[PDB]
This record gives structure tokens, C-alpha cells and sequence, in this order.
RNA sequence: GAAGACAUUGUCAGGUGGGGAGUUUGGCUGGGGCGGCACAUCUGUUAAACGAUAACGCAGAUGUCCUAAGGGGGGCUCAUGGAGAACAGAAAUCUCCAGUAGAACAAAAGGGUAAAAGCCCCCUUGAUUUUGAUUUUCAGUGUGAAUACAAACCAUGAAAGUGUGGCCUAUCGAUCCUUUAGUCCCUCGGAAUUUGAGGCUAGAGGUGCCAGAAAAGUUACCACAGGGAUAACUGGCUUGUGGCAGUCAAGCGUUCAUAGCGACAUUGCUUUUUGAUUCUUCGAUGUCGGCUCUUCCUAUCAUACCGAAGCAGAAUUCGGUAA
RNA sequence: UUGACAUUGUGAAGAGACAUAGAGGGUGUAGAAUAAGUGGGAGCUUCGGCGCCAGUGAAAUACCACUACCUUUAUAGUUUC
RNA sequence: GUGAUUUCUGCCCAGUGCUCUGAAUGUCAAAGUGAAGAAAUUCAACCAAGCGCGGGUAAACGGCGGGAGUAACUAUGACU
RNA sequence: AGAACUGGCGAUGCGGGAUGAACCGAACGUAGAGUUAAGGUGCCGGAAUACACGCUCAUCAGACACCACAAAAGGUGUUAG
RNA sequence: GUCGAAUUUGGGUAUAGGGGCGAAAGACUAAUCGAACCAUCUAGUAGCUGGUUCCUGCCGAAGUUUCCCUCAGGAUAGCAGAAGCUCGUAUCAGUUUUAUGAGGUAAAGCGAAUGAUUAGAGGUUCCGGGGUCGAAAUGACCUUGACCUAUUCUCAAACUUU
């Protein structure tokens, strides 16, 4: 029996988490061998129902789709190409079916259903694996597409979710503050952790040059110039 | 792939005829006007009971497209065209 | 046989498709149940 | 394809009603002054089978 | 009497509409179907010492990847093994010697390469403009890819010099139509202006059945032209498998290779099996079995005469002439 | 089958939408402080109201291309129902 | 559709069809309306049915398979 | 079944292989004399029942390549070595 | 088989071709039915079968390349005939020689590379395993594995100096 998992993403973050969760849930205690693959990993077993157990362990945590090949019980799985700190975007029929979230979204955390979050207003949209792999996309970005910011002041606008504030902040670039004073009017959602001198990493939209098929529907006067993501150390 | 948004390249302009800095962009098709002769013809041939009259293409087998660069010369704002190879990816180095 | 009826034909006596026809269905289709809000025995 | 017997049942020619032995058409008498204002009397001469 | 400027009728528009109409429903193919691509292409071998050269021949590969993994220059030398250094171990880092490539050069395979074509760094956009000549495939048509010059402009370098994409060999696309770049050119044909449209030169969107139709099935109700270029039967070549027999003889055989049998190997015969093949027959050779009837063959079940046995008799087996 | 035009004339009530002006509209635990906001913001500018930090602060207010939110009524019609 | 009588006619509305007195703006032709324009035209809003959402329906087409866990052990045409 | 070089049959008769699309010889106007090819000379059958050294006797001898088949293993049958 | 009934039957009458009628077999519809009969369009088209008429003479093939929804077919080059044209032994030839080049097949070789392979013998280890001696060893000796050396047997369409 051979149960194999796959990623199509320029990097790996959900699997750098999977390695952590396997070591605390302990389902590899019976695997004959664990082989790194072109993008993921394969687990070897000698029985069938324990392979049925490992595929259900795989199903237990992350949204997936799972099928069965043969030669010896080959069970393949493809994984959602969505990571914690991504510029993700929901297609038209998917955002009406799921959540009525605006065209721009963020996936703050990963769970059994992939959750989405819009930078402008505060709402969570949980999504099962079926409809996504019925309508596959690749997100517009990953976690390796970031740059650093430097604030002067913070100003929480007072309303707040359990973990969000929709705070308006005045962000300022590091090397630019010293040539120009480019400070924008951008609303932030995680603005409850930022302080009078610390650094946040953010997705610069106002110069980035992307490629995908979902940009031909929206308008160009509603795009935020900047959209931020979680903190590193401060 | 990656292509910087700028490059130094020959300009056929009446005044330059030299290598002058160019801003590159991707080539996007137009709008397919309704008053093009080969659309005023289609719209008439189709007009009636005959049915469909011209072919429609089904048997697509490609998976990419060639990429095409529109190169504007900064000091005479004239333009030029280049093509490249088939690519499943294309971004600029802005 | 199928020339004679929509239900016709078959190497078993089967209708093949539903008997609940529509209401705008035309002459030659309207063979069976016509605007059936319901079928079947309720409990008897 | 052929036309079904239901599509053939609309021109007639064998599917007409067999009206030979019919006593007649069953119809109330006309609305006239006597039935509107007041009444009129009649009498059954026979009960008969149609 | 009722209904009433609604219905009805007329015309346009959208939906529904195998009830109906017209059509189509690839090719190669050891028959045809499924399968697969030998259908456009690449490397080595088939391929038989120039070149060309076939099969559903072999081992494999492509429909991508690259702003550097292109271009130029300067420094340097690899895989590996040996000797050594605290934690440090077969393996981190550091040092020396050997080291003709056994490394690397995006990707298959083959070639090619050492003050480099590889490893590190510096500057960069010759991956540019104009159009021509040539080589390969080849009709000496295209397409694709490449080669060597010219005229201009550029980069690099001290300079020679090199550079017109990837070290070489594969990595891709006509007419029509649409769209963009350009002279700011031509035309809109009674004369003018402005929109709009059409034209010229170079690109892109694509046909992978890859010199490029717009296309689902069934017929056991069936049809037509024709085909033995082609299957299903006999016959014929072949005889793998099947069937039969032989030669060595390791051993079984209470001892005793061979009375009888006999493995590991090995030589053949047969066309009463099945198969392969496709010559004949598709303007027809009446196609399972049984009944009936005749004849032939011997590889003899019996009967006749004989031999040999682990043949006392009896009964059995082996063999012979013999059908 | 559905819609529009015509056939198709005569009327009444209305309900909202359009085109104009008007202002509420605005508002934290806290401050001269009604504010999603905001720039050409050392100034537009009088008492000095102010003044990005004046002070508090969620806003930066003062001038300004500025919806900075209008729930609204009144218009002379167009009338979509 | 089924095919005397007698005895029975089980669980399934996810799918495909049929249906609906159901919420309604997502889609949505022609006309009409508004805006730019010299105009041909272009752009937008509104927008019927139908589609889509929700519900019903099997004597309507039709379908009615798997895996586990219940202590020594035993995993039940039982239960989870 | 499928390729390479050449020669042929096809499209080609003639003498020979009894006969045979392809082999050997040889390529064709009508005729006569002579000479040969390949093959053959017991008779059918035109031509030596010729000469010479030997081998073989088979109760399924053997006898013109292509060609129309025949092996492994054996024999004191015989011959020579 | 049925024979007093869903019976049999004459005559009259209705239904007419993508239409009728059908106790339904795709059955019947004037010896005609998975769509009648008549005439016309119609000399329907056919890359497919068959046939294609007098003599002699001269020359005389092809079944191969490239493309084609191309594989019983066409176009294309070739083969072949005819008409000849300009010239008159050139400078041509399915040929040899002399000179000078290219090739990587046959053979050969692997005590030469890459791979494949039988054998033992000489060594090496602080270092792969075991065994005796052992408190241990960077201790000793047996021993099998490895590699190292010098030989040895046999091979390569996709190995090669030659
Ligand atoms: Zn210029």
C-alpha cells in the first residue's frame, strides 16, 4: 500500500506545517518507509485498512481530494495550493456560493475547511474541498512575495472582530523615509498588534505585476494600493 | 518568466535611429469592432434560415500562447513589437 | 416500436425515460403523464 | 417517425362518435320570459335510454 | 346577456422545442474492433565502414525551461581517493598531495569542452533594425531550426576579437477573419473637412488528423457499388504447442542402470490438435453432429505363429512379422 | 410560451423615479471639540475660531477638486407603475 | 403503465424528468429611458418569461454498496 | 512479413531442368549450310550397350543443382587409412 | 383449432404516402412496404465492376520520391514517345590506372578505456562481519567479506586503441 501526497505551489508552507502535525498526532508509527517525492511525500504500508486509516488521517486536517490507483494499493492525493500568508482571490461563482466575500481575500489560518478573509471589511468564509477542486485556481500570490514597512502612528478605528480591528494606520517605507515621505491612507485589519516603531510585512499591489485570468471582471478604482499580512517577531 | 520593464533597443524613429530606452508592456488584443468588413459580412450571411455558415473551431490542442512586447521609446514615444517563445508563465521585473 | 410511440422499442419492455411529460411538450411527445405534480399511491 | 394514435385521433374519420341510436341532444329549454319571470309547466311522456 | 380597450389578430425579440427535417459520426491497422501513434518531430542502434534506406522493430525522448541557465570579459578547476585538526563521529568546517575529466554544461541520447564551453564575479541586452544569399528535410515548394557575409546602431573588453538567443543535434503552424507597430503613406471614384471603413509593410490569436473539413451512436428489418487488395470453411507452406518415437543413462529397481521404467540434456517424425499466414475461392465450392455406405493407413485392442521377463503354474507386462 | 409596438378610444384616484434648491445626516471608553474620509495644508483667514503634535486623540479640524452619511421637503413637467 | 382471483406491493427525491399557490436581482433579447458625441454609434441603468435558489413527487425513469468499532475472546441479516 | 546492391519475371518467346512466370544457356525479321551453348548419347530419344582406375549388391538400393526433403546414435557388411 | 359469439360475411361508405390503419407482427396499404404506384427533374453521381471494333512498321515503360480525412484514388519529380533546335568529335563515360581525401562495417581486443565475467594466489585496515586469547586496546591470531596489486577464463547491435 502506498499513500502519496502532492503540492503544486512554488514553495511549501502547509507541508512545513504537516511535518509538525505528523510528529504530534503520530500516524507514521506503522509506515514501512517515507520517501520524499518531486513535490511531496509517499508513505509505505503493508495492509489495506491501515492505508484506509492513513488516508482518513490525511483527510482529518486539511481540505483534500483523494483517489485510488493500482498495480498494490496506490492512493493519491492533490493538495489545495493555498498557504497562510497569500494574496488569494475567489472566482465569481465561488464567492456567490461561499460567503459573498469580495473579490479579494486572505487565508489567515488553515483548518479542515479553508477560510478566506477580505482586506476591506471583516468576514470569514469557510470552504470545503469539493467545490474548490471542482473550480481550481492558483492564488494570485504566495508567502514569498512580501516587503517591509515602518509605521509612525497607529489608530484603531474602534470596531473589532475577535481577532481583527479594521484599524487605519499610516505606514511608511524604510529606505524611502530619507528620500521621500510616501505615506498612504490604508486600512489594516491586524492593526491591533502594531506599535510606534515596529515593522510589518505587506503585499505591495501598487507596483506588483501579476498574471491570472480573474482580473478582467473587477474595477480599477476599488483595488487597495497596499494589503498587509501577519507579523514576524514584533 | 521574467522580463524587466525597461530595455535599451533600436528605435526606427525619423529622428533617433539609435538605441534609446524603451518601456515594455504586454500586448493585449482590442475590442473586435462590429463595423469591420468581415463582421458586416458574417452578420449578413448568418441572417436568415440557413443556419451556421462559417466554421467554428473546436479542436484546440495548445496550452499556451506566444508573448508579445510593446516597446515604447521614451524620447519619441514611438512604439515597436517583439515576440518571444511559448511560456506557461510571464511576469515583468518592475 | 419507436416509430409508433416514444415508449416503444427495446430488447426489454422499458420506457427508458420518464413518463412525466411537460405541458409545452408537443404532439408526438405527449404520451404518458402530462403535467404530473405527483405520481404514485399515497398509502391506499 | 410515424404519428401516434393520439395524433390520429384528432382528424376523426374512424374515431367519431356513433350517433345513430341517440335520442337527441340533452339540453334545458331556452331562457325566455316565462322562466325568468314566473314559471312554465310541462310533463314527462317517457323515460328512455340513450 | 357577458367580458372590454384586457383578450383576439398582425410583426419583430427571447426561451422551450428528436414531435419533425437535413447532415456527420478520421486514418494507420499481419482481416476489422479495443489498444497504441510508428499521424508532426529528436538521440543511439537496426543500417550492412559516404549519403539514402523499411516494419504495430529495439532502448528512450519533445509539445517545456531561462533577464539569465543569453552576450562579453577576468580569475579559477572538477568527480574522487589519500594524509591530518577539540567537541566533530562513515558525513558539518579547515589544510596539503595525487587527480585527462572518471565532474558540470535546464531537460532524452549521442557528440563536444579544461588558464574552457564547466565553477565564481564584473558590465550588460546581438533574445535589436533592414531586407537578401545559403544548408537540412526537399518537388530542390513551404514551414521549422540553423550557417556565412553586407549596411546601421549597441554592449563587452586594455585590445584582438566575439555576440543577430541558449555549446551542436528536437522543442513547432497557411489562405479567410480579427487585432496591434510604422510612413503619418494611398483610397473612400461629382468637389472639400472631420469621424468611420478599407489598403501597404511587419507581428500575434490556430488548425497536435501538426502542408491546416465545422461534426454522436445503432441496425438481430436492412440496402447499393465492388473486393478473394480482406476475415469466417476446406486445400497448400510452416509445425511453435499438441501427438508419436529415438539416443546418452544419474538413479529407481530387496543386490542387480537398461526385466520394466528412467530424470538433466539432446536428435527427429506426424499433419487425426491448436496456432501462425492469407496463395485460391466474395458475379456464392451448400457450413456442426448423427444415420447410411464403401475403401484405405498402421502408430495392432483382439485373433494367428514367435522372442523376452523380476516367466514355476495361472495371470500379466515389453518386443517382433502382420492391417 | 413571454415581452414591445400596432389594432387602441375615453376617464379618476394614486404610488414611487427621474431634473433642480434646502439641511439635518455626522457622534468611543475621552477631550473647545458632530468626525469613513481627507490635500495643493504654515497656513485661506477676522475675534484669533483654529492649526496634522495643539489637549485629549479613531478622525485631523483652519482653506480646500472634495459622497466629507442627506434618511428629506418644495418645485414645473417627464411619467415608469 | 400493469395484466384474472387470493396475499403483498418494502427503503431511496441525492441524479434525470415533471411540478410549485414558495423567498426574489444573481442572469436576462427586442423596444423604451438616460449620458458622451456633429452624427452614424458607443456606454450605463432598468429588465418579461425562462435559467438559477428552495420545496414536493417513485403503482414517475430508475436505484437499493462498502468500511470500521462493542474489554478475556467472539464482532453478529444486533448496535454504534 | 519487412529493407540494401545487382540480375530477372512482369512485358519474353526459344534449346535444357519430364512438367513449372522467375532456374541453366540464350534473348526472336523470313530462309538455307556449317559450329556450339546448358543438357545429354541402353530403348522410348537424335547421339559411344565407348575407353580407363576403383566403391557398392540394398527382404523400403541408388540415380540431372534450384527441387520437391531427411537427422542424432549405431553396425567386424565391406573398402582404404 | 374454434364453431352462437370480442362470430363469419356481401354491398354502400370514411381514412391516402413521411400519410392511413394497426387486439402492435414493423404488420397491412391491388402478387409491391423499416415508407406504395405513375410520370418528370434524370443520360441522377459513382475515386467502383464489365466492355471498348482495321493492318504492318519504329521506339518503348511503371508499380518509386513529396503532399493530400491520403491507403482500390489524384497532383508532383522520374521512367517513355514525338517534334525538333544550335553545333560537328567537343569534351562526354553505370569503366580502369596514378595521385590525394573521407568512412568506423567485417575481422581484432578487453594482462587498453566503459560495461559483462570464472578462478584461485600476494597484500592491506585502528575501520563489514564472525570465532579463540581476553578488564581493555590505534591488542594478537584464525576467518570471511571488501578493496589494492600481479595474472587468468569468456563476451558486447545500441563498447572500443587499432
Ligand atoms: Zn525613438
Amino acid at each position: 500500500a502506498t499513500v502519496q501526497i502532492r503540492q503544486k505551489v512554488p514553495h511549501k508552507r502547509t507541508f512545513l506545517f504537516l511535518e509538525q502535525l505528523i510528529l504530534k498526532h503520530n500516524a507514521h508509527v506503522d509506515t514501512i518507509s517515507i520517501s520524499e517525492a518531486k513535490d511531496g511525500l509517499d508513505f509505505f504500508y503493508a495492509q489495506k485498512n491501515h492505508a484506509v486509516k492513513m488516508i482518513d488521517f490525511l483527510n482529518a486536517v486539511v481540505p483534500i481530494k483523494h483517489k485510488k490507483s493500482e498495480e498494490k494499493f496506490s492512493y493519491s492525493v492533490e493538495i489545495v495550493p493555498i498557504c497562510k500568508d497569500d494574496l488569494v482571490v475567489l472566482p465569481k461563482k465561488l464567492a456567490k456560493s461561499m460567503g459573498n466575500i469580495s473579490q479579494f481575500v486572505l487565508c489567515s489560518k488553515i483548518s479542515n475547511t479553508v477560510q478566506f478573509m477580505d482586506p476591506t471589511t471583516l468576514q470569514t468564509a469557510d470552504l470545503s474541498p469539493s467545490v474548490y477542486w471542482r473550480a481550481p485556481f492558483n492564488a494570485l500570490a504566495d508567502v514569498t512575495q512580501l516587503v517591509e514597512f515602518i509605521v509612525l502612528d497607529v489608530d484603531s478605528t474602534g470596531i473589532s472582530r475577535g481577532n481583527r480591528v479594521l484599524a487605519d494606520i499610516t505606514v511608511a517605507r524604510t529606505s524611502d523615509l530619507g528620500v521621500n515621505d510616501q505615506v498612504y491612507y490604508v486600512r489594516s485589519h491586524l492593526g491591533g498588534i502594531c506599535h510606534a516603531g515596529d515593522s510589518v510585512m505587506g503585499y505591495f499591489i501598487a507596483n506588483s505585476n501579476y498574471n491570472s485570468d480573474l482580473f478582467d471582471g473587477l474595477n480599477i478604482d476599488y483595488v487597495p494600493d497596499v494589503v498587509l499580512v501577519k507579523k514576524l517577531y514584533q | 518568466v521574467n522580463v524587466p520593464k525597461t530595455r535599451k533597443t533600436y528605435c526606427k524613429g525619423k529622428t533617433c535611429r539609435k538605441h534609446t530606452q524603451h518601456k515594455v508592456t504586454q500586448y493585449k488584443a482590442g475590442k473586435a469592432s462590429l463595423f469591420a468588413q468581415g463582421k458586416r459580412r458574417y452578420d449578413r450571411k448568418q441572417s436568415g434560415f440557413g443556419g451556421q455558415t462559417k466554421p467554428v473551431f473546436h479542436k484546440k490542442a495548445k496550452t499556451t500562447k506566444k508573448v508579445v512586447l510593446r516597446l515604447e521609446c521614451v524620447k519619441c514615444k514611438t512604439r515597436a513589437q517583439l515576440t518571444l517563445k511559448r511560456c506557461k508563465h510571464f511576469e515583468l521585473g518592475g | 416500436n419507436p416509430v409508433d410511440h416514444p415508449h416503444g422499442g427495446g430488447n426489454h419492455q422499458h420506457i427508458g425515460k420518464a413518463s412525466t411529460i411537460s405541458r409545452g411538450a408537443v404532439s408526438g411527445q405527449k404520451a404518458g403523464l402530462i403535467a404530473a405534480r405527483r405520481t404514485g399511491l399515497l398509502r391506499g | 417517425g410515424r404519428v401516434i394514435r393520439n395524433q390520429r385521433k384528432g382528424a376523426g374519420s374512424i374515431f367519431t362518435s356513433h350517433t345513430r341510436l341517440r335520442q337527441g341532444a340533452a339540453k334545458l329549454r331556452t331562457l325566455d320570459y316565462a322562466e325568468r319571470h314566473g314559471y312554465i309547466r310541462g310533463i314527462v311522456k317517457q323515460i328512455v335510454h340513450d
